[PDB]
């Protein structure tokens, strides 16, 4: 479970979002990130755990998105955690 | 990947000695955990000089097989990543707590995975990946039937293949059995990493489904441990005699590590050389010492 998940720059388009690191460690984490009630399967990417931060670009200005993360360890998926954002 | 040259190499060890200088200051207080990282790096530096040796007679026919290539290429990376690891952390070297330490101590796993693949692949400096004996039949045969004599693959192509026999739902899966099976992070299965897995994830009929159970949905699992680690973990749930986890070894690949709490209040390991892995934890489960995975109380069903 990342800890704390929050965006911290934000423009009609690409958002940082910045978690804390876990205690535990985290060989890479996984974003998805979807359109709030959109059937159209959601975007994903991936990211060394070295990071505590990403950006995503290309968003449509004026909706609200569901942005899932995990953790990831050797074969292991720590539980998700998930914030909503209105661009 | 590209061809292999005697000067990139002299580069590498360049490279591999500066990191041993970067890790060998004091401040760091590095532990052998191991992944020892000093360690593994003059090992690696060893067995290297040893293919060498061995193919003094044909270097040009050593740079043209595929495996050589792909390790270099990978060592290089990870040592020039170890390099500018301690660029960007500075100071915040001097604690382990900090993200570069952790980020340090990642890529020893790494290095320690790849040294050991190293030396599954190469015995005496010699190339036997092609004559490599997967333990499995079952997975032996697979690999026999849907590559071959390949020694190392690029992970697009396993995918593909091992899908067939056990599909992949989806991209968030896949992710995750990529992490496993490639140990090296460096988009290439081998025969060593696949063998390893195999041998951990018994029976190969249900191999897939035998790493949703064992590893993605299950608390006790705990990936790579080690023993000051895994204590360190379950200090916590002491007093609670059962409380349980099980995890890998690095010094031990493919083989797995049992960790329980006894009423004594000690902590006490087992590993499972006989019956595999879930087997042996149902046979716990009705003995009565794999109780709570990671000190809870709820038990998956195996």
């Amino acid at each position: 479970v990342p800890t704390k998940l929050e965006v911290v720059a934000a423009t009609p388009t690409s958002l940082l979002i910045s978690w804390d690191a876990p205690a535990v460690t985290v060989f890479y984490y996984y974003i998805t990130y979807g359109e709030t009630g959109g059937n159209s399967p959601v975007q994903e990417f991936t990211v060394p755990g070295s990071k505590s931060t990403a950006t995503i670009s290309g968003l449509k200005p004026g909706v609200d998105y569901t942005i899932t993360v995990y953790a990831m360890y050797y074969g292991k998926v720590y539980s998700p955690i998930s914030i909503n954002y209105r661009t | 990947p590209g061809t292999v040259d005697k000067k990139m190499v002299e580069k590498c060890w360049k490279l591999m000695d500066k990191v041993v200088r970067l890790c060998q200051n004091p401040k760091l207080a590095l532990k052998n955990s191991p992944p020892y990282i000093l360690d593994l790096l003059p090992d690696t530096y060893q067995h290297l000089r040893t293919i060498l040796s061995r193919y003094e007679g044909k270097m040009e026919t050593l740079g043209e097989n595929e495996y050589f290539r792909v390790f270099m290429e990978n060592l290089m990376k990870k040592t020039k990543q170890t390099i500018s690891l301690f660029k960007e952390g500075k100071e915040r070297m001097y604690e382990e707590n900090s993200q570069p330490r952790r980020n340090l101590t990642k890529l020893s796993l790494i290095f320690s995975h790849m040294l050991a693949e190293l030396k599954g692949i190469f015995p005496s400096g010699l190339f036997q990946g092609d004559t490599f004996r997967i333990t499995k039949a079952d997975a032996a045969e697979f690999w026999r039937k849907a590559f071959g004599e390949k020694t190392i693959v690029p992970w697009k192509s396993f995918r593909q293949a091992l899908h067939e026999v056990h599909p992949i739902s989806s991209g968030l899966e896949a992710m995750a059995l990529k992490s496993t099976i490639d140990l090296t992070c460096n988009d290439y299965i081998s025969v060593f990493e696949f063998d390893i897995f195999t041998r951990l994830f018994q029976p190969w009929s249900s191999l897939l489904r035998n790493w949703n159970s064992l590893a993605v949905t299950h608390p006790g699992y705990m990936a790579f441990l080690t023993y000051d680690e895994v204590k360190a973990r379950l200090q916590k749930f002491i007093h609670k005699p059962g409380s349980y986890i099980f995890r890998l070894s690095c010094t031990r690949l493919g083989q797995w590590a049992i960790e329980y709490v006894t009423a004594d209040g000690n902590i006490l390991q087992t590993i499972p050389h006989n019956k595999p892995l879930f087997q042996a934890l149902i046979d716990g489960f009705r003995e009565g010492f794999y109780l709570f995975p990671d000190g809870r109380n709820q038990n998956p069903d195996l």
